[PDB]
């Protein structure tokens, strides 16, 4: 199957229609999504398949034909994008300065931006086009509006 | 089964559209990786 790098939509016809259900990021060949997104299930790429490789339901995070790949930190400092990729609409850069969630492990970089949950697994980019993270992990706020961790995986 | 398609490159687009907030939230996270507000 196709093996660029990039960003895909992850799709279902298991309900009505194609219903997508996520977003992912391929590099050196590694599809990564979100474990909420797949559930570990297998993939198609045209003829091809995708087997999963590495999960963690605790980091929400899945790798398919490979190791984890994406190893770039945000800097704490600078603003970043999300390259959102909605059900039905064009991929399309939304440019933020990440909050904070403060944890009892550590702190984690945060974007308060609202989209639909079809949009998981979209990822987050610092000045250099180096993917600092995927969104679709967190939280629903006072207001009612949604903040989202960048929730990055461990290369080895 | 669930199948993929390209949405795009991955590249930083300078004058995109710039919005949203940078809110410190004191959160928890449990076993089943859900996040959680700790109030
Ligand atoms: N706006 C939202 C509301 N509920 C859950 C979500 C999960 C991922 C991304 C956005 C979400």
């Amino acid at each position: 199957g196709e093996t660029t790098d990039g960003v895909y939509r992850v799709m279902t016809r298991r309900l009505l229609g194609s219903t997508q259900v996520g977003v992912g990021v391929m590099q050196e060949g590694v599809f990564h999504t979100m474990w909420h997104v797949t559930k570990g299930a297998a993939l198609r790429s045209g003829e091809g398949r995708l087997d999963p490789y590495w999960g963690d339901v605790k980091q929400d995070l899945v790798s398919y034909c490979g190791p984890w790949k994406l190893d770039a930190a945000w800097d704490g400092l600078s603003e970043v994008q999300l390259l959102a990729v909605p059900p039905g609409e064009r991929a399309k850069n939304i440019q933020t300065l990440p909050g904070i969630f403060k944890t009892k492990d550590g702190d984690i970089g945060a974007v308060a931006l609202d989209y639909p949950a079809g949009t998981s697994g979209s990822p987050i980019l610092d000045k250099c086009g180096r993917v600092i993270g995927l969104y679709g992990n967190g939280v629903v706020i006072k207001n009612g509006s949604y903040v989202s961790a960048i929730t990055q995986g461990k290369r080895e | 089964d669930m199948y993929i398609e390209r949405a795009g490159d991955i590249t930083w687009e300078k004058d995109a559209e710039v919005t949203g907030n940078s809110p410190r939230l004191d959160v928890a996270l449990d076993e089943s990786g859900d996040f959680s507000l700790v109030e």
